[PDB]
């Protein structure tokens, strides 16, 4: 199982592939935490697949600011005795300290 | 009557710096379709 | 006893504003389809009556000094009563659009004076009593209209909204007349400013007419929106400047210079922008995104009356006894839980229970609101001059209620236009449980395009829930921080 | 027919319906006809647990 | 198309309307052509019931 | 799109439209050219009844 | 297929639910029939949690 | 890819908008990279008209 943060747009820049990641769940409260590593960013937004339009025709035009997923990897020693669920809420914290 | 003419003179100095705000505002807007 | 008839004469006068206010906004729809209008056309019907009520208001005490306080009530209560039946016959919008403007212009002297002749009239043992029986007329009032409103509206043609006001009138006149007499006020002539007037008229007329029509425009992005807002600020800051330098008060500023009416005004101005700003959401939210009709929707706002109807005397009767301010402070606090409470709890299948419990609640804060924030606001002012300040405070608060609509609308839909945004985007190929729906909805025979609109309308609604529950949380937050306001008024109250 | 679909993020707790078929004497439907979709009013006697 | 569906938790009354045929004498339509969709107010006499 | 439901007990009335088609000059189009979907305002002289 | 969810710019946060199974004793549940889709008040022990 | 329907009586003016093409260079992409769905404000000098 891996993990899908949303960031904005204006977090997405200083954030390179292999930085270090720390996940905090709900279920398991503070008690627990997780070690993890970026894999990549997503080349799209989720609007760009969408079927319908995002916003109505016939009202006006409202900005709203995007969000980027990022994958983010797990380690699998720690799965196994506090194992997780499909869609748990999550909070996400990534160090961008270094810049490859 | 004296504050009166002071109530009128400090709204002319107002009026007149929008005025100016309003030519460099045109120009601004004018020069480019954003 | 003629101290029982005159507050019951002046309640009437107080209450068929409130109707006439309440029921036209309920029933705009059926009157603009009947005269072969569209929404945004026919809703000039309000605008007109906001923009005359609001020219009218801050007039009041002009002319209370020269043609007298009981002979202005009187012939303002018949010439609404004559404005009304014109409106209710009428035959076109624009015919409709001219009576509406004069009935408006005449409606002003209404609350302020019939405030003040109340206050005046009953001796001083019972002046807490008198305002605790007037502050109820203005609570129960609103609810009182919207029921009667919508079933005139599905069931008789319209007219007989305007209609019911010809007997107020009436009985407020026959009553008036048979009570008041040789209860006349003094009066006195004085030289007339033009320049206030004119300034007056310009600035709040553009104002008015800013607040109605932003919406549609956009606001700030149409010129004339631009305009108005600029004529509408000039004339307000030139008209004060003036007044406070003019010798003849065309309006009496000098209320102003007391600690407590200045607090009192801001504090009740403030809760009213919150308290109608939000109201205002309730109705369009049931009809649109539950299928309410408009009496059902009207009736899922009783329960709030049910509260003051019996705590009104209670409180009336013990005021000897009670700091007002922690009357104030528990309001706030009452006012907070409402909102939070329907904040935490909307959701697509509630019943109607689940939206008249907190109006249940709500009951105790409107109870606790009026009558001492009001009683703080007229504190140790002479009795002549209670009808200016009567003025002021009623233009205060009408200010404050059309800025809360303005702003509350405006906010719920470019939310429900965000959240809509962020829920489309899960609606795409490459995701089970969004192939099945489409599935599901042929099934039925819908073609692709209809059950793509069929799953629009769905997050729009959902959308709009989200949104409509995001400002009740604002709305309850900035609450908790008006609380404290109240403590800077002295105690001189009496 | 369609899935309530998901709600905002806040869920209550309303009372549930069921549906039950009444048979009606069709001896006074002829007198009185009825169409589908008419609203009624029907109270069931309920003195015989059995 | 999607038949209401009621025993939901959150259902309130409201009364049904049953649609009416009406036959527009042909003879004057060609002289006031009319048009799929145009409102009108309609009026039904009842006096005789047989 | 989706057909209209008035048969339902929450109608209200609301004013209709008919949309109607004008012709425009092609040559005025040569050099002023328009796209599908711009706004625009209509005036016609209906003086002219037959 | 519309997720609650934590989208960026919400004001209020929202906690997801997760359904567990339980299993029902048949011998109570032949004398006290039930139906699908009615509402409970379930109350699980957690004082063993090996 | 949802048809507007303007003929429905319930209708507000809205001001229309119209899509148009840019081309980025290439260069400066490499540089510094783009995804699809990003936001950015725009600014074409109208000065030239020919």
């Amino acid at each position: 199982m891996w993990v899908d943060a949303n960031f904005k747009e204006t977090q997405i820049a200083n954030m390179r592939i292999g930085q270090p990641v720390t996940i905090t769940t709900d279920i398991y409260g503070d008690d627990v935490k997780y070690t993890g590593k970026v894999v990549g960013l997503d080349m799209g937004t989720g609007s760009a697949f969408s079927l319908l339009p995002a916003q109505n025709a016939t009202g006006n035009w409202i900005k709203v600011v995007q969000r980027l997923p990022v994958r983010i990897e797990l380690d699998q020693k720690q799965l196994e005795q506090y194992p997780l669920r499909i869609g748990l809420s999550t909070l996400v914290s990534v160090n961008t300290t270094n810049r490859d | 009557g004296k504050r009166k003419r002071l109530l009128l003179l400090l709204t002319l100095l107002f009026i007149i710096i929008a005025v100016a705000i309003g030519i460099y505002w045109f120009l601004v807007l004018r020069h480019f379709e954003e | 006893a003629q101290l029982v008839i005159m507050t019951i004469a002046l309640s009437l006068a107080t209450f068929m504003q409130v109707l006439d206010s309440t029921i036209a906004n309920v029933a705009i729809p059926t009157i603009a389809g009947n005269l072969g209008s569209s929404l945004s056309q026919g809703t000039w019907v309000i605008t007109s009556f906001g923009v005359a009520n609001a020219i009218s208001i801050p007039l009041t005490g002009w002319l209370a000094k020269r043609v007298g306080e009981v002979k202005l009530f009187l012939w303002s209560t018949i010439a609404f009563a004559i404005a009304s039946w014109a409106c209710g016959v009428s035959s076109s919008l624009n015919m409709l659009i001219f009576f509406r403007v004069i009935q408006g212009i005449v409606a002003g002297p209404l609350i302020p004076l019939s405030q003040s002749l109340l206050l005046n009239n009953y001796p001083p043992a019972k002046r807490s009593i008198a305002l605790a029986l007037w502050s109820m007329t203005v609570i129960v009032a609103p609810i009182c209209g919207p029921i009667l409103g919508g079933y005139i509206s599905d069931n008789y043609h319209w007219g007989w909204i305007f209609f019911i006001n010809v007997p107020i009138g009436v009985a407020v006149v026959l009553m008036t007349l048979q009570t008041l007499r040789g209860r006349e006020t003094r009066t006195e002539r004085r030289r007339i400013d033009a320049v206030g007037l004119a300034l007056l008229v310009i600035g709040i007329g553009s104002l008015q007419i800013m607040l109605d029509r932003g919406k549609e425009l956009d606001w700030f992005s149409s010129q004339e929106i631009i305009i108005l807002t600029v004529v509408a600020v000039v004339a307000i800051c030139f008209l004060i400047v003036w007044e406070l330098t003019d010798d003849n008060p065309i309006v009496d500023l000098s209320l102003f210079k007391s600690r407590n009416f200045t607090i009192g005004c801001l504090c009740i101005s403030l809760a009213y922008m919150l308290y109608f700003g939000a109201i205002v959401l309730l109705p369009q939210l049931l009809q649109e995104v539950y299928g309410y009709t408009a009496t059902w929707a009207g009736l899922a706002s009783a329960p709030v009356g049910i509260i003051p109807v019996i705590l009104s005397p209670i409180i009336g009767r013990f005021a000897h006894k009670l700091d007002m301010r922690r009357l104030v402070t528990f309001s706030f606090i009452m006012y907070a839980v409402c909102f939070y409470w329907r904040a935490y709890t909307f959701e697509p299948g509630m019943d109607f229970g689940a939206s008249a419990w907190p109006q249940f609640i709500q009951g105790f804060a409107v109870a606790c609101f009026f009558m001492p924030l009001t009683t703080i606001t007229l504190s140790g002012l002479p009795p002549e001059r209670l009808a200016a300040a009567s003025s002021l405070s009623n233009f205060t608060r009408t200010l404050a209620g059309s800025i809360g609509t303005s702003i509350t609308t405006t906010m719920w839909t470019n939310r429900e236009s965000m959240h809509h945004a962020q829920l489309t985007e899960s609606v795409n190929p490459f995701n089970p449980n969004a192939q099945a729906m489409y599935s599901q909805l042929e099934g039925l025979g819908m073609t692709q395009q209809q059950a793509s609109g069929w799953i629009a309308q769905q997050i729009t609604n959902q959308g709009l829930i989200i949104s409509a529950n995001e400002i009740f949380w604002m709305s309850a937050g900035i609450f908790l921080v008006l609380l404290g306001l109240v403590w800077f008024a002295k105690p001189p109250f009496g």
